[PDB]
């Protein structure tokens, strides 16, 4: 079954170009027409070119003439683009895809690779717990919540319990204030199983290699 | 090099209800009796999602509620009936020219019943009171519709600045927002002061939700 693996994330500095990558996988790399498209944060798409990997014979739309390059690797079944002298226009994500057999229609996908484009200084978040008011419980529903602070690029992953709880789970979108980001989590349970069943958020941030369990306390 | 100009921007379509998104494309394109036409189905966070290729022919794995029709310049995306699980932006995409260029995209909300917010206000953690920076978080969630007013108190006083909110996109189950609202201060400023409020207006009550704390109570 075909698949198209491209990294999650990349943090580049202003000026220094980057090279993007697209593994392929499930059938034959050399056979079918790889596209590139660009995916500015909460906006629409844009076509940046093509390239077939048998020869490398390629196309490029001529708004990105002067900024993507495309090869392949055939050896290794992978795509690349890369991005010269990157400027903060050039913040988005990246998708590869390929093409139907017998068909002009983009069917299969990569996940994207997200590219900040920023001089600003990597920076581990801060976890801290969320407990609710004083008082006894009144209702049939306990919230929580998780507060992750001061970070920087993009993205953390937020679990809690592990991820074996994840309905009644809303994790908000980051807010970019400064140079750093700031998200916060609220898990809502039957108040019946609160504190007698412990509840833990489980943050990560890659970048900085934070890896951090925070216990919530009544 | 094609422009390709989708209709509406927004839509907001009732559970059961047929969906009609549209899409022009400022020269044909069409060749050899076939239009070279495609929709897509983007959800947050995921890749664009292949519903319909040359204006008409559906998806393998894609179910039959999705439809398209049209010919040379004009084209349309049927969804019918629509389902909690159809909150999306699509897009057209035509592949009949390079640069193979899409759609505007069309954001699709669900209609549904009001809902009230469920309000939860949470004082600074220990933890943080120990940075010399405080923040107070409330959220408001799983109401309907979109539209929510958030106010502040500080020693019944209302409060403007040092505010940030976010808004989770459309539930794709119970089809509610959700939102968050940080108050940040210094600790200092944090206290110098004794009670703390977060107020919710919303459609569903002309009174408010308020929802409020006495420091070391």
């Amino acid at each position: 079954q075909v698949q198209l693996q491209q990294p999650g994330a990349d943090l580049v500095r202003p000026g220094v170009s980057v090279k993007l990558s697209c593994k392929a996988s499930g059938y034959t790399f050399t056979s079918y027409w790889m596209n590139w498209v660009k995916q500015r944060p909460g906006q629409g798409l844009e076509w940046i070119g093509m390239i077939h990997p048998s020869d490398s014979e390629t196309r490029l739309s001529q708004k990105f003439k002067d900024k993507a390059t495309l090869t392949v690797d055939k050896s290794s079944s992978t795509a690349y683009m890369q991005l010269s002298s990157p400027t903060s226009e050039d913040s988005a994500v990246y998708y590869c895809a390929r093409l139907k057999p017998g068909g002009t229609w983009f069917a299969y996908w990569g996940q994207g690779t997200l590219v900040t484009v920023s001089a600003a200084k990597t920076t581990a978040p801060s976890v801290y717990p969320l407990a609710p008011v004083c008082g006894d419980t009144t209702g049939s529903s306990v919230t929580l919540g998780c507060l992750v602070k001061g970070y920087f690029p993009e993205p953390v992953t937020l679990t809690w319990n592990s991820g074996s709880l994840s309905s009644g789970v809303h994790t908000f979108p980051a807010v970019l204030q400064s140079d750093l980001y700031t998200l916060s989590s609220s898990v809502t349970v039957t108040s019946s199983t609160w504190p007698s069943q412990s509840i833990t958020c489980n943050v990560a941030h890659p970048a900085s290699s934070t890896k951090v369990d925070k216990k919530i306390e009544p | 090099d094609i422009v390709l100009t989708q209709s509406p921007a927004s839509l907001t379509v009732s559970l059961g209800q047929r969906a009609t998104i549209s899409c022009r494309a400022s020269k044909s394109v069409d060749s050899y009796g076939n239009s070279f036409m495609e929709w897509y189905q983007q959800k947050p966070g995921q890749p664009p999602k292949l519903l319909i290729y040359r204006a008409s022919n559906l998806e393998s794995g894609i179910p039959a509620r999705f439809s398209g029709s049209g010919s040379r310049t004009d084209f349309t995306l049927t969804i019918n009936p629509v389902e909690a699980d159809d909150v999306a932006t699509y897009y057209c995409q035509q592949s009949n020219e390079d640069p193979y260029t899409f759609g505007g995209g069309t954001k699709l909300e669900i209609k549904r019943a009001d809902a009230a917010p469920t309000v939860s206000i949470f004082p600074p953690s220990s933890e943080q009171l120990t940075s010399g920076g405080a923040s107070v978080v409330c959220f408001l969630n799983n109401f309907y519709p979109k539209d929510i007013n958030v106010k502040w108190k500080i020693d019944g006083s209302e409060r403007q600045n040092g505010v940030l909110n976010s808004w989770t996109d459309q539930d794709s189950k119970d089809s509610t927002y959700s939102m968050s609202s940080t108050l940040t201060l210094t600790k200092d400023e944090y206290e110098r002061h004794n009670s703390y409020t977060c107020e919710a207006t919303h459609k569903t009550s002309t009174s408010p939700i308020v929802k409020s704390f006495n420091r070391n109570e």
